[PDB]
């Protein structure tokens, strides 16, 4: 038996995450 | 030879996802 | 030796983006 050969390359990046959760709601409009 | 050697390690994680969508509008203004 | 072992499995998916920007005021109120 021989030893095992050399580890391999490692693998590539992953894909893209997703967009963020949505922002909170804008203020009340400004009183008349 | 040998055995083939180890598998290469997973990858990086992917970039992280864009900023969020903007929230909702805010609710109109009071009459004044 | 043996041959190199297999290229590694591709990394998983990146985390969500930052939260997203306040949305917009509402309309003013009227007279």
């Amino acid at each position: 038996y021989g030893p095992k050969g050399p580890k391999g390359p490692k693998g590539k990046p992953g894909p893209d995450g997703d967009p963020g959760d949505p922002g909170d709601p804008g203020p009340k409009g400004p009183k008349g | 030879y040998g055995p083939d050697g180890d598998p290469g390690d997973p990858g990086d994680p992917g970039p992280d996802g864009r900023p969020g969508p903007d929230g909702p509008d805010g609710p109109d203004g009071d009459p004044g | 030796y043996g041959k190199p072992g297999p290229e590694g499995p591709e990394g998983p998916k990146g985390k969500p983006g930052p939260k997203g920007k306040p949305g917009k005021p509402g309309k003013p109120g009227k007279p």
